[PDB]
């Protein structure tokens, strides 16, 4: 399983979340921005690592990290 | 007219030129003082 | 040059004046009359909005369809308002369908 | 009308239905050799399996390998077919090895193709595995012993 | 309809499409000859072992006493060798 | 040329086949034929004044085909006996 | 480049005949015809329709480099 | 539903204010530059148009007036041939001595000891020898003086300026509308009977009247400036009578069907002049009179306007069957929609025949004094044998483009394309199995022999001498071919070419025109060599094509383009799953087999064909005839081949054929030079650059078009690019120098 980390850095764009094709991220309420709004990432269970994500983040340097790390079943992408 | 003008001063053109009236000069120069290795006057 | 701009609100709708080079969103930050706002980069949807009347000069606006600026939306920070223009404020999710 | 089916008319499986794989020749056919014979006993099976195939690879080294115009050793090349069957069970050996536990049941399909239970399929153990090389083997050194006693003039030696 | 979760096999397709399920087709006779005589090669670090020692010995054998008839590397040289271009 | 040659085989070839593009018993310009075994009715929209609907376009049509056959069967007939 | 060169000398010096060096080291046309082409003669017949020498197994081998270079690619 | 023409007037209006904004047509290009980037993209999607906009009928007038402008620039390439014939050219002394003077038609003014390129290619000239094969093409046209050359010059320039102003007219004046270009049948109908029935008609007649008396003359013995011009041939008739008596009747038989009576110049005769060495004339013509009536019925089958004719739609809606279920129905809504469908189709058959005009063109050489002109052969069947592979490969990549923007379940159906859709992964799989399986029958055979070879064991090889391969059914079609002539075809005299056989061979001025070509255990390996190239080449390529919108792996791929690097590096790592790296992959296995099929057509050419032949009958050929016992290894192609016949271009340095021993080491270094964008990747590029950067900021000379390192994509392209032209370029070298150096 990868890992995915969210910095205080966020701007609570989500565009983010929109790009994943798997459904690791989420918004969550929060308090330090204007959109009073954060990025989550509760299933990295399910990440493929693609950093669709990464290439979708405006802040810089990015808000959104993929660390990628021991593989799965799942995280290879094998229909087999 | 103008508009042509602006043109012929994009990079493409302007290179072209630049460089075709290059070509000409250092020719006509080999052409003049032919097979030079060093420099014979001074 | 400084056309005067009309913005459909909850709040209401009221009118400021600024030149046609500047960013609608940092020109109704100068009177004060609040609108949302996420990147200030072009890169999203919480600045989305439609038009009433005229037009707005979206030159450099990306992360968008290649219809988004056919059929009304506009993202208000980096559109420059070529006409004294009417236009609409939070507009993201019906943009957003 | 039409003639290909998705498999038992699920179309959601990975595969389809044809002339091909499933047609009541090749069905009868393909049900009636050894390696689909569910209810028979594994080393039946593996020694028609290791008869056909010792005495098919007979032919081969014989007629193509280096000594094939030296016939002082033209025919007793049957030593190479001989060879390849004892690598080749090697490896059955290791496979099986490697791929079972006699403390676990044979992972065959215990489904039918109507939707009726069977007995898993025993060739797919590790005892039956093992009985199953030991019939396969024995098959083929005497299938190469056999097709060595034929060196009696036919159409082509 | 093809999805039912009491019988997942049939939902995922666990069908044996070739299999018989009939009763032997070799009479006793041959089947008994087969199952008494092939029994011993039936255990596994058995016939491993024993393959691949036996192999072994009639591979050291076959080559320690194999005849110049067959390995030109037996038969060595037959001719007197040359010089190089300037040694030899 | 005209006399009794050539003349009698291309005259009756290209006559027989205007005579069957003007009725029925061929495909023509008022008629589909499905796939060779029957034919359908169809107003092209080019007016003609011929009582059977026999277009301009129709006899240039069966012309050349009597044409082509007359041509093909007289050369063949010279080219054997 | 360095062994090209160190090589290219010593094979023309160890000839008598550094003069050839001398002469065709100055071109690139020069190391390919006179280095790389004219030393390769022997090499490449090591095994031909007539025969085979002592030289066979680096006639071999040359093509057995060639090969897996490639199959780098 | 009645065909018309129908067109819109002034839809854009002629103006230079779009010149000074670079990159109209893209609305993302037309902001402006703020990296260098812009720059390559700007030219990237110059003609990508239905990219620009979304309306059909836009991308057809764009299409429509773009094909105009490529016909004019053809017409200036010709008219520059046709001028350099006539005014720098020798011309009229090869003429005079077709077999002794070697054709130039190019020569280069003395600047910096250049002038060594111009060359003595005999008859009083000095300039560079040429192998486009131009003047034997003038010959058989019947041009005998360079003022028809100028004429065909000028006239050449005119119909360019003309194009040239048709393709302004149709784009900015009067445009078609979409419903002209969607009408198929009236268009085939004139390509058909039009353009191919009515132009190879034209074309047999300018034969009968100039072609064929003036090669009569010629072959006759007489002076090319004694010759009568063509005009008076039909002015007065006696001369033409002269030469043939069926002349004299004119057009009587024609009409009396007394065809008999031409027999004079329509003849069936097969095989080659014993003169020339080309075709007979009297073939060709006839040749072309039944090819333009074949043409001329074919355009008479669709229908447009009256009634008869055939309906595309209810030929593709009869034919289905219980294999197929619906197959052909919804085709033509297809194929009417798309311009990229048809673009495949189309580079599909053109590269096809193109690589057949190269065999034929080889095997029954049309014109004269070509066969014995070995440089301009090998020239003209290595050209077209790249060109047609290229255009191959395009089809693949048209297809492609097709299935990724084009292929809509929703509103345009087709059940064919369904089903293939739906088994893709058999269809894969046994591809792939076959060309395993033929690779390690025919390669693995070549591998066999050098380890048979090398280890003193000859007798145990795959060769004539030990353990042969005979191709029995190539041996038998030949044989059938041979006797052919007289059972068969009982109205052909000798057989369509010398190469099936019979015993007849053919010499020119004492060099071998044409003789049965031997087939041997060689010939079986290299055909199967040869099968196992293009099954592989259309694996990569046909993958590339049914799998552009989805994966196992890739589930959405369709939403990701038809370019684009990647997916990232997860899944396992997804670089090159587009369509476009499928043919970026392809473009080098189309190298690697074209390549492989020029070696094999010019190391057997001069090995059993081409040679010099003495008054006794002697047939020296160039290379010794060593193909059917060193082409079986490795080390042959090797030794025999490469090591021996670069030996013309690494000595062309003071003789006038160094421009090809320049070029051999040019294209070597393009090819290396590219093998450094194909091994790389650009994140290395960009981070140099950073400090390249640096140091032009510290003296205050960095540039505001901020510089980026080049697309990973645009990486991948120039690699590719670089490394096509360095091999053909050094094979090109390589031939040219080695054919022209020996003769
Ligand atoms: C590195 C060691 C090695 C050695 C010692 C050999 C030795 C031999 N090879 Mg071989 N080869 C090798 C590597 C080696 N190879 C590799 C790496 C490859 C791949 C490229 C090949 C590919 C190869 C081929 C394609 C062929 C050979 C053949 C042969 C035999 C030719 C001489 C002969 O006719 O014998 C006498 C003839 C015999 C039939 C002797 C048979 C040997 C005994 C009787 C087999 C008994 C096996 C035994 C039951 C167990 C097997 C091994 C066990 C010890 C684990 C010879 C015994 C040729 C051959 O003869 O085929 C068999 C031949 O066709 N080799
Ligand atoms: C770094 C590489 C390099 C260098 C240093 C040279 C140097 C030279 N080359 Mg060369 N060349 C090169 C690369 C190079 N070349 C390459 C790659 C090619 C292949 C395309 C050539 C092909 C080539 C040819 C064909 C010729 C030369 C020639 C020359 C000599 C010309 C002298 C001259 O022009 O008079 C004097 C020029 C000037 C004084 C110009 C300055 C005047 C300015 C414009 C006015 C300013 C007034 C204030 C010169 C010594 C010529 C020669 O004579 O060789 C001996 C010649 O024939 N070169
Ligand atoms: C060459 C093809 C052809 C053409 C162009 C015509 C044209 C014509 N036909 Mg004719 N026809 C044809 C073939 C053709 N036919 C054939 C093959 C037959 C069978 C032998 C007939 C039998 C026929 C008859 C019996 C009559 C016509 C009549 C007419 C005329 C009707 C228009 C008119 O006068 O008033 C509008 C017209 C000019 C009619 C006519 O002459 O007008 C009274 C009429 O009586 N046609
Ligand atoms: C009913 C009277 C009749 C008779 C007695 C003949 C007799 C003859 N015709 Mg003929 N023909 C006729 C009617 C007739 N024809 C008509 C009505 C037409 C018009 C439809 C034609 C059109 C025609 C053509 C176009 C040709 C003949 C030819 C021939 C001659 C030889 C053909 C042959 O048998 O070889 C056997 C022929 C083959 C085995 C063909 C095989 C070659 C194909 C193209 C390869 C297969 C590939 C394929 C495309 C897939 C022969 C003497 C030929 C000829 O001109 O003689 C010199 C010729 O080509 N005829
Ligand atoms: C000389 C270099 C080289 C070689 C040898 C290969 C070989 C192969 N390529 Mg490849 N390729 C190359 C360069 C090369 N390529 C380059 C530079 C590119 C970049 C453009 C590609 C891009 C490419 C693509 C995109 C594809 C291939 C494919 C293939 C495979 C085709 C299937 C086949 O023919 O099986 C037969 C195997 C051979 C012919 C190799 C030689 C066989 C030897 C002689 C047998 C010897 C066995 C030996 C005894 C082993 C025992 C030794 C022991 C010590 C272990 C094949 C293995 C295609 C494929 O996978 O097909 C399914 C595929 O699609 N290639
Ligand atoms: C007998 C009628 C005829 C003829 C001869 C042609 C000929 C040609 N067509 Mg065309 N076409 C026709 C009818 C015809 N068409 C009809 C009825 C339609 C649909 C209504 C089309 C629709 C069409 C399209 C969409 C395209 C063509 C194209 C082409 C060119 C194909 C490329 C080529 O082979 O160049 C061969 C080059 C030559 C033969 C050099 C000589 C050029 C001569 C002068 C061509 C003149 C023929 C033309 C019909 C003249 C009419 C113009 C007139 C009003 C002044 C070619 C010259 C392609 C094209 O336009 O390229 C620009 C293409 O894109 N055609
Ligand atoms: C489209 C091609 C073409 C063209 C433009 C011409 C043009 C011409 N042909 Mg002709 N011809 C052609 C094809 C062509 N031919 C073919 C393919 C054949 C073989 C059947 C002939 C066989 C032929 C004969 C036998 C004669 C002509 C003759 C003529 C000329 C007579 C003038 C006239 O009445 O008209 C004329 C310039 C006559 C001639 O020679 O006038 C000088 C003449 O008698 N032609
Ligand atoms: C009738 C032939 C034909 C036509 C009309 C098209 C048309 C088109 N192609 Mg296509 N294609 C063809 C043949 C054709 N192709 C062939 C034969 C191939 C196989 C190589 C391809 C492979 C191909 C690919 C892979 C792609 C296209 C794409 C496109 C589209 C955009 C092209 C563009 O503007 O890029 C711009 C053109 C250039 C930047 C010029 C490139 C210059 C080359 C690399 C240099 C060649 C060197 C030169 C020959 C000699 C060296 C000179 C030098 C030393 C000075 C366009 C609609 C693109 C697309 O996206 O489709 C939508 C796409 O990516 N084509
Ligand atoms: C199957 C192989 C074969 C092939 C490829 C050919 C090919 C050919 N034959 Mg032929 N023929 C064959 C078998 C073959 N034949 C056999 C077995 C016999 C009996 C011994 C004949 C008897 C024969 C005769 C008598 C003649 C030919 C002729 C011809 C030539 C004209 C073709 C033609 O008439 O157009 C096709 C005609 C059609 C009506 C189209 C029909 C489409 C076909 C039948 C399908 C042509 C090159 C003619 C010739 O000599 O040309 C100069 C001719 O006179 N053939
Ligand atoms: C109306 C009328 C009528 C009728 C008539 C008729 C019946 C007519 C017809 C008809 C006709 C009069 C026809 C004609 C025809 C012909 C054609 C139409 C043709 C042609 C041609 C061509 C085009 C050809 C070509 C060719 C070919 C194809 C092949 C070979 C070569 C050639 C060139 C030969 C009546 C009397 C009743 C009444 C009164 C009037
Ligand atoms: S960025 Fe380059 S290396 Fe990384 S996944 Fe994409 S193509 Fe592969
Ligand atoms: S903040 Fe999202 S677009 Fe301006």
């Amino acid at each position: 399983s990868h890992s995915v980390k969210i910095y205080d850095t966020c701007i609570g764009c989500t565009q983010c979340v929109r790009a994943c094709p798997t459904d690791v991220l989420e918004m969550i309420p929060w308090g330090g921005c204007k959109a009073k709004q954060i990025a989550s990432a509760p299933r990295t269970e399910d990440c493929v690592g693609c950093k669709r994500c990464e290439s979708a983040c405006p802040t810089d340097f990015l808000s959104v990290r993929v660390y990628l790390w021991h593989e799965t079943t799942r995280s290879m992408g094998l229909a087999y | 007219m103008r508009d042509l003008k602006t043109y012929l001063s994009v990079a493409p053109v302007a290179s072209t030129l630049w460089f075709a009236a290059l070509a000409g000069l250092l020719i006509e120069i080999n052409r003049f003082f032919p097979d030079a290795l060093t420099f014979p006057f001074f | 040059a400084s056309y005067k701009v009309k913005l459909v609100t909850p709040d209401g709708t009221q009118e400021f004046e600024c030149p046609s080079d500047v960013y609608i969103l940092d020109h109704a930050e100068e009177v004060g009359i609040d609108l949302p706002y996420s990147c200030r980069a072009g890169s999203c949807s919480s600045c989305a909005g439609k038009v009433v009347g005229g037009e707005v000069d979206q030159s450099d606006g990306s992360f968008l369809d290649d219809e988004q600026i056919e059929a009304g939306f506009v993202l208000t920070c980096v559109a420059y308002p070529t006409s004294d223009v009417v236009i609409e404020t939070h507009k993201e999710e019906d943009l957003t369908a | 009308y039409q003639v290909v089916q998705p498999i038992n008319g699920d179309p959601f499986i990975g595969s389809l239905e044809t002339p091909v794989t499933s047609s009541p020749l090749v069905a009868w056919y393909l049900s009636n050799l050894p390696g689909y014979r569910t209810a028979v006993n594994p080393l039946l099976r593996g020694i028609e399996v290791g008869l056909a195939h010792g005495f098919l690879l007979v032919g081969p080294f014989v007629k193509a390998g280096p000594l094939r115009n030296t016939e002082i050793a033209g025919q007793a090349g049957s030593l190479a077919a001989g060879g390849l069957v004892v690598i080749l069970s090697i490896c059955l050996t290791i496979y099986g090895i490697s791929s079972f536990n006699e403390g676990d049941p044979s992972t065959a399909p215990s489904l039918t193709l109507t939707g009726r239970k069977k007995q898993p399929d025993q060739l797919q153990t590790a005892d039956g595995w093992a009985k199953f090389t030991g019939g396969f083997f024995f098959g083929g050194i005497s299938g190469v012993i056999w097709a060595f006693f034929l060196l009696y003039v036919l159409d082509l030696p | 309809v093809y999805f039912d979760l009491e019988d997942l096999g049939n939902t995922t397709g666990q069908w044996d499409l070739y299999g018989s399920d009939a009763p032997s087709p070799y009479n006793s006779l041959q089947s008994k000859f087969f199952e008494t005589f092939a029994a011993p090669f039936t255990k596994r670090g058995l016939l491993l072992k024993f393959l691949i020692l036996g192999g072994g010995s009639t591979l050291a054998y076959f080559s320690a006493t194999a005849s110049g008839d067959i390995l030109p590397i037996k038969k060595g040289p037959q001719l007197p060798p040359q010089l190089g271009p300037r040694l030899g | 040329f005209i006399g009794s040659p050539t003349n009698l085989i291309m005259v009756t070839s290209t006559s027989l086949m205007l005579f069957a593009g003007r009725f029925g018993l061929a495909p023509s310009a008022n008629r589909k034929a499905t796939a060779g075994l029957k034919l359908e009715a169809r107003d092209s929209g080019l007016q003609t004044g011929d009582p059977a609907g026999f277009t301009l376009a129709d006899t240039l049509a069966c012309g050349v085909v009597g044409h082509i056959i007359g041509v093909g069967v007289v050369l063949g007939l010279k080219n054997i006996g | 480049w360095v062994t090209f060169y160190w090589h290219w000398k010593h094979i023309t010096l160890w000839q008598g005949n550094v003069s050839q060096f001398n002469e065709s080291s100055t071109y690139l046309m020069g190391w390919l015809r006179d280095y790389l082409w004219l030393n390769s003669s022997q090499l490449i017949n090591g095994y031909n329709p007539f025969g085979m020498n002592s030289l066979s197994v680096w006639a071999w081998m040359f093509l057995f480099g060639h090969l897996v270079w490639a199959t780098g690619f | 539903p009645e065909v018309k023409i129908l067109v819109d007037r002034d839809p854009i209006k002629t103006s230079f204010e779009q010149w000074a904004k670079p990159g109209h047509f893209s609305r993302t290009i037309a902001k402006g530059p703020d990296t260098t980037t812009w720059i390559w993209n700007l030219h990237a999607d110059a003609h990508d148009f239905d990219s620009h906009t979304s309306d059909l009928e836009e991308i057809s007038r764009k299409v429509f007036s773009a094909h105009f402008g490529q016909l004019s620039i053809i017409f200036l390439w010709l008219s520059g041939m046709y001028f350099h014939g006539a005014r720098f050219s020798n011309y009229e002394a090869w003429l005079n001595d077709p077999t002794h003077i070697r054709p130039s038609a190019q020569v280069v003014w003395p600047i910096v000891g250049q002038e060594i390129l111009n060359g003595d290619v005999g008859g009083g000239f000095r300039g560079i020898q040429i192998t486009s094969g131009f003047f034997q093409i003038w010959r058989a046209s019947g041009i005998t003086s360079e003022l028809q050359l100028y004429c065909t010059a000028i006239g050449a320039l005119v119909f360019a300026a003309l194009m040239l102003f048709a393709g302004w007219f149709h784009y900015h004046k009067a445009a078609p509308k979409l419903v002209w270009f969607q009408d198929v049948e009236s268009m085939l109908n004139h390509h058909l009977a039009g353009l191919l029935g009515l132009g190879s008609l034209s074309w047999a007649g300018h034969q009968v009247h100039v072609s064929l008396p003036i090669n009569q003359f010629l072959n006759a013995g007489v002076d090319p400036k004694e010759i009568p011009l063509p005009h008076e041939f039909i002015l007065n008739r006696d001369l033409l009578a002269q030469l043939y008596p069926s002349f004299a009747e004119g057009a009587t038989p024609f009409f009396t069907l007394n065809w008999s009576k031409y027999a004079d110049f329509l003849t069936f005769r097969g095989g080659l002049d014993p003169l020339t060495g080309g075709l007979w004339l009297t073939d060709i013509a006839h040749h072309h009179l039944a090819i333009a009536i074949l043409f001329l019925i074919a355009g008479h089958m669709y229908r447009t306007n009256w009634g008869i004719g055939h309906g595309i739609k209810d030929i593709l809606e009869a034919h289905k069957g219980p294999f197929t279920g619906q197959g052909h129905k919804g085709l033509y809504e297809i194929l009417t929609t798309s311009w990229h469908a048809q673009l495949s189709i189309n580079l599909a058959m053109l590269g096809s025949l193109t690589i057949i005009v190269a065999h034929h063109m080889y095997a029954m050489p049309p014109y004269p004094y070509l066969a014995t002109d070995y440089g301009t052969q090998l020239s003209l069947f290595t050209h077209h044998m790249w060109i047609g592979g290229f255009l191959i490969v395009g089809a693949a990549a048209h297809a492609a483009i097709f299935m990724v923007r084009d292929y809509d379940p929703t509103t345009r159906y087709n059940d064919l394309l369904d089903r293939v859709l739906r088994h893709r992964d058999a269809i894969i799989s046994h591809l792939n199995w076959v060309c395993i399986f033929l690779g390690f029958h025919s390669f693995g055979l070549y591998i066999h022999n050098d380890t048979m070879s090398a280890l003193g064991r000859p007798q145990d090889m795959f060769s004539d001498t030990a353990i042969q391969l005979q191709p029995v059914f190539a041996q038998w079609i030949q044989n059938t071919h041979a006797l052919a002539p007289g059972t068969t075809a009982p109205g052909a005299t000798t057989s369509t070419s010398l190469t099936w056989g019979g015993g007849d061979l053919v010499s020119v001025g004492g060099k071998v025109a044409l003789l049965p070509i031997p087939l041997g255990t060689a010939d079986f390996l290299v055909h199967h060599i040869h099968a196992f190239t293009i099954h592989v080449t259309v694996l990569i390529l046909l993958k590339g094509v049914l799998f552009a919108r989805s994966s196992r792996l890739i589930p959405d791929k369709a939403n990701l383009g038809f370019r684009f690097p990647c997916d990232g590096p997860g899944r396992g790592g997804t670089c090159q799953v587009s369509a476009w790296d499928h043919v970026f992959l392809g473009l080098f296995w189309m190298y690697n087999a074209i390549s492989v099929v020029i070696f094999h057509f010019s190391w057997k050419m001069q090995s059993d064909v081409w040679g010099s032949i003495n008054d006794q009958g002697v047939v020296t050929h160039i290379t010794g005839g060593n193909f059917a016992q060193s082409s079986i290894t490795i080390n042959g192609w090797l030794r025999d081949f490469l090591w021996a016949q670069a030996s013309q271009v690494i000595q062309s340095y003071g003789s006038s054929l160094s421009a090809y021993g320049l070029f051999f080491l040019g294209a070597h270094f393009v090819w290396a030079f590219s093998l450094m964008f194909l091994f790389s990747g650009r994140g290395y590029w960009q981070e140099l650059i950073e400090s390249i950067v640096w140091a032009h900021n510290k003296l205050k000379v960095a540039p505001a078009t901020q510089p980026r390192a080049l697309s990973i994509v645009q990486g991948r392209a120039v690699g590719v690019t670089h490394y096509l032209l360095g091999g053909i370029a050094t094979t090109w070298a390589f031939f040219l120098a080695r054919i022209i150096a020996v003769g």
